[PDB]
């Protein structure tokens, strides 16, 4: 098992990438795993611990920058679109 | 804007924050 | 395009003299680590032992017909001890099933 | 009333269409630049905005 | 051996109409609590559904054959613990392959081999002094079993069995269905004491077990259990005997339905 990192995800068949953690939601004995509007999974039940787990997809965002312009400065500043600061140096 | 209300980004779609803000408006 | 976001945003436009101003010169994807992960249960495996373990056989005449489903089936077991004289399949890999 | 403002909009095309799959997005290099048109007349829309 | 109890008056069906009963969720996924739409084989709100009423002491004793049709929608309302299972297949013979469905009051029996059934098959029942219990040690429903492909066994779903003198206060309602070589279950126990034949409408069923199976299906019949009768002093029997027993039966079609889901995972209504 791995929890808490981005890591892909099969489960009973089903294809996925993303961040799996704890979940609030109660399933019925039934149910197998949860099902979004639009026809996207976000919440699995581990078949062997029986434990619902949700899903986050990757934190995809574009990259900008900004520049005071190129006769002004060589400097340059970049701003991350909609990441949080904590998992950004992962860029390589 | 509590009578006001109906997303988040799924699979590449984005959503951009906008310029100014209700505070600021 | 590898050098500095300016040169990156110099790439994204044709010029090398980029106006003041805000930039989307390209995206971000992080990557995971593949694990296929958390294959379902198992119930119960295959009843090889009564099988293979059973203290007494039957004669060629009056040979045992057995059924095996719902179950599953450990071959490994089987071809991986070096117990068995002989050990032939025809059409069909052993390793692989 | 009038209304002024919509929630402006930008899509990854090349994850849209091509699915992060390395030869999808190589076979539609070969398509030209909607890629890129795309996404420069929805980021206009939103500066206009 | 077999019991041969045949009645050689042929009743005409009676017919009753159903108002909302007769769904089940479409899939084992989950939804938060978001309306959503779906096609698949379901059970019309106004479905004219036929009506079964067998009679004990004046009575009324036939099982009829009825098809079905890409599947079939049972329920009743027993007290005496009669109706014991169900029985599928195509020739109902030795001739090809049957589907055994039955309960005892220890566990749950469905078995999948060429059964030969009866014209009027039933499971014997009888009651042993020096055991102070009864068993059902007679396999009535069926002379004999070949060609064993498949067995399946699990826990009992609701109810235990046993001798009761009970009244009418709750409902069973069940759904069979089956697709691509599988065998699909759906039930719902709903507690209804009104004198009403069928309830408004809120519940809905859930799945129980999935039976993947390949064999087709094209009619059904159910299973009664009869009790063999210790005769007192003023007491008349023909060697066997069972309370009063009714049913319902209905039939899927192609449609398509709109669905509301809670924020815990209950169906708690419905639209075609
Ligand atoms: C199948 O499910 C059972 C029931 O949950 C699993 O057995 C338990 O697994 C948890 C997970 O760590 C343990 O804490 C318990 O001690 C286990 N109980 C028993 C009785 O084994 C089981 O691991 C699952 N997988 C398999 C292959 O059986
Ligand atoms: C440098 O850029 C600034 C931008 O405000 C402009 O005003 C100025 O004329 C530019 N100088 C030259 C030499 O291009
Ligand atoms: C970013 O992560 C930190 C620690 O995981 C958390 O405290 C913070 O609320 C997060 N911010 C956002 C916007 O997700
Ligand atoms: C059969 O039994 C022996 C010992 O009694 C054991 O070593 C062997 O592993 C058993 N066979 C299998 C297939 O497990
Ligand atoms: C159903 O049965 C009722 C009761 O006799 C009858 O009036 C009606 O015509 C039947 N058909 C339909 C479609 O309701
Ligand atoms: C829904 O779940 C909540 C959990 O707090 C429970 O209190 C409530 O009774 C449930 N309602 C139904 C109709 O299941």
């Amino acid at each position: 098992l791995v929890k808490n990192k981005c890591v892909n995800f099969n489960f009973n068949g089903l294809t996925g990438t993303g961040v799996l953690t704890e979940s609030n939601k109660k399933f019925l004995p039934f149910q197998q795993f949860g099902r979004d509007i639009a026809d996207t999974t976000d919440a699995v039940r581990d078949p062997q611990t029986l434990e619902i787990l949700d899903i986050t997809p990757c934190s995809f965002g574009g990259v900008s920058v900004i520049t005071p312009g190129t006769n002004t400065s060589n400097q340059v500043a970049v701003l991350y679109q909609d990441v949080n600061c904590t998992e950004v140096p992962v860029a390589i | 804007f509590n009578k006001v209300t109906l997303a988040q980004k799924f699979n590449g779609l984005t959503v951009l924050p906008p310029l100014l803000t209700d505070e600021m408006i | 395009c590898a050098l500095d976001p300016l040169s990156e945003t110099k790439c994204t436009l044709k010029s090398f003299t980029v106006e003041k101003g805000i930039y989307q010169t390209s995206n971000f994807r992080v990557q995971p680590t593949e694990s296929i992960v958390r294959f379902p249960n198992i119930t119960n495996l295959c009843p090889f032992g009564e099988v293979f373990n059973a203290t007494r056989f039957a004669s060629v005449y009056a040979w045992n017909r057995k059924r095996i489903s719902n179950c599953v089936a450990d071959y490994s077991v089987l071809y991986n001890s070096a117990s068995f004289s002989t050990f032939k399949c025809y059409g069909v890999s052993p390793t692989k099933l | 009333i009038l209304p002024v403002s919509m929630t402006k909009t930008s899509v990854d095309c090349t994850m849209y269409i091509c699915g992060d799959s390395t030869e999808c997005s190589n076979l539609l290099l070969q398509y030209g630049s909607f890629c890129t048109q795309l996404n420069r007349a929805l980021t206009g829309i939103a500066v206009e905005q | 051996q077999c019991v041969n109890l045949t009645t050689r008056t042929q009743l005409p069906p009676a017919y009753t109409n159903s108002f909302t009963r007769g769904v089940y969720y479409p899939d084992k996924v989950f939804r938060s609590s978001v309306l959503h739409s779906t096609q698949d084989l379901f059970l019309p709100f106004f479905s004219n559904v036929t009506w079964f009423h067998a009679i004990h002491v004046t009575k009324r004793f036939d099982n009829p054959v009825l098809p079905f049709n890409d599947g079939v929608y049972f329920a009743s309302t027993e007290k005496s613990n009669i109706i014991r299972g169900w029985i599928f297949g195509t020739t109902l013979d030795s001739k090809t392959q049957s589907l055994l469905i039955v309960n005892n009051a220890t566990n749950v029996v469905i078995k999948v081999c060429e059964f030969q059934f009866c014209n009027d098959p039933f499971l014997g029942v009888y009651y042993h002094k020096n055991n102070k219990s009864w068993m059902e040690s007679e396999f009535r429903v069926y002379s004999s079993a070949n060609n064993c492909t498949f067995e399946y066994v699990s826990q009992p779903f609701l109810m235990d069995l046993e001798g009761k003198q009970g009244n009418f206060k709750n409902l069973r309602e069940f759904v069979f269905k089956n697709i691509d070589g599988y065998f699909k279950i759906y039930s719902k126990h709903t507690p209804i004491n009104l004198v009403r034949d069928l309830p408004q409408g809120f519940s809905a069923l859930e799945p129980l077990v999935d039976l993947p199976i390949g064999i087709n299906i094209t009619r059904f019949q159910t299973l009664l259990a009869l009790h063999r009768s210790y005769l007192t002093p003023g007491d008349s029997s023909s060697g066997w005997t069972a309370g009063a027993a009714a049913y319902y039966v209905g039939y899927l079609q192609p449609r398509t339905f709109l669905l509301k889901y809670n924020e815990n995972g209950t169906i708690t209504d419905a639209v075609d």
